[PDB]
């Protein structure tokens, strides 16, 4: 849960591949499991037959998407790692986005394309299923409330006194305050104003 | 061939020269069910080709052909009129069934036992056990050189008996190119 800090503040970039790698790979196994199909593709063999492949969505090009430019990845090992341009206007309904896996079907003519035939759904796992024992407990109230914490021009907190007056009538059991207790982004900071330090 | 051991070896001589095929052919696209069928192919044929001598000229010993028309635009005028003046050795064909049809006649008629050409696997043998599934001519399984119970399905122990050659894999065996696609 995150006791201490990291320590990093520069990456390496082919093991980034392998977290990308590791994700696709345990999600998809996992979730074949549940769904019964015999295997997938190498991506690049087309074959007009009903065909199953799993990958992960991206952009082609800079910026933000249509729906005429998703493009298609695959994982390091199931299909030798390439890329594959895709389309779905035949296909009825969907909804994607980047980084985002799953698994898909359409058919591959010419190698360097394929058209969609549909989009099996995602899985959710099972909650937490707790004891019997411990918890057979009473009501309970919990607020909470995020930020920032005053209009965008001022330093009084003022919000924070109707909260903490609201806090010290109603007696809650815990509240939780989301950050962030001081923006950047707010006006009265990045003018370099303030005469004080921060912390 | 009964027991194992029946087997006779004997180092006389090299296998006589072999009939060999130079296969080709030309498909074509299909936006009604996105598909890419053909409908004109053809081969030149060398009926006895030797294997440890220098190369027979001509670069064959006869051939064929064979077109059928398509559901977009049909044929030009006198096609068989115009050509068999000029005689590439082209026929005439109706369907697709047709063209399958005496293609395997065209086997029958010769049975090589090397099937040459490029392309082969990324693009097109299986096209072509798509097109016998399809039009299901009679006596399919002389595509290879026996007769089995059906056509199968890592697909490639359909087609047995009969020397896949290859043009482009087997190119790369010498050369070095940026291409390799001939």
């Amino acid at each position: 849960a995150l006791t201490g800090s990291y320590k990093s503040m520069f990456q390496k970039l082919p093991d980034i591949r392998e977290v990308l790698t590791c994700k696709i790979e345990e999600l998809g196994s996992e979730l074949k499991e549940h769904y019964k199909i015999e295997a997938f593709t190498p991506l690049l063999a087309p074959a007009q037959e009903p065909v199953t492949l799993l990958g992960q969505i991206g952009c082609d090009s800079n910026g933000k998407l249509n729906n005429k430019s998703v493009i298609l990845e695959g994982d390091r090992e199931h299909s030798s790692g390439a890329q594959i341009p895709v389309d779905l206007s035949e296909l009825k309904e969907y909804s994607l986005f980047p980084g985002q896996v799953v698994i898909m079907e359409g058919i591959n003519t010419t190698g360097r394309k394929l058209v969609a035939t549909k989009l099996y759904e995602g899985v959710p796992l099972p909650f937490y299923q707790p004891t019997e024992e411990d918890a057979d407990f009473e009501q309970s109230m919990v607020l909470v409330a995020c930020g920032p914490y005053t209009t965008s021009d001022s330093i009084t907190y003022d919000p924070l006194l109707d909260l903490i007056a609201v806090i010290n009538h109603d007696r809650p059991d815990v509240c939780i305050l989301f950050g962030p207790f001081l923006d950047a982004k707010h006006e009265q900071v990045e003018n370099c104003l303030l005469t004080s330090p921060f912390e | 061939a009964l027991k194992p051991d029946l087997v006779n070896v004997i180092k006389d001589v090299s296998p006589p020269p072999l009939v060999v095929m130079a296969f080709s052919m030309k498909t074509m696209q299909n936006a009604k069910n996105h598909q890419n069928e053909i409908i004109a192919m053809a081969a030149l044929v060398h009926h006895s080709f030797a294997l440890d001598k220098a190369a027979p000229k001509p670069p064959f010993q006869s051939h064929f052909c064979v077109v059928s028309k398509p559901k977009d635009c049909i044929f030009p005028y006198a096609f068989k009129e115009v050509i068999e003046k000029k005689n590439v050795k082209v026929e005439v064909a109706a369907t697709e069934r047709t063209l399958l049809g005496f293609f395997l006649a065209k086997v029958h008629k010769i049975d090589p036992d090397i099937i040459v050409g490029h392309n082969i696997y990324g693009f097109e043998l299986e096209v072509l056990l798509q097109r016998i599934n399809v039009c299901k001519a009679p006596h399919w399984s002389k595509i290879g050189r026996l007769k089995r119970s059906n056509m199968p399905k890592g697909e490639r122990n359909a087609t047995c008996g009969r020397m896949i050659c290859d043009v482009e894999i087997s190119a790369k065996e010498l050369i070095r190119c940026k291409s390799y696609h001939l």
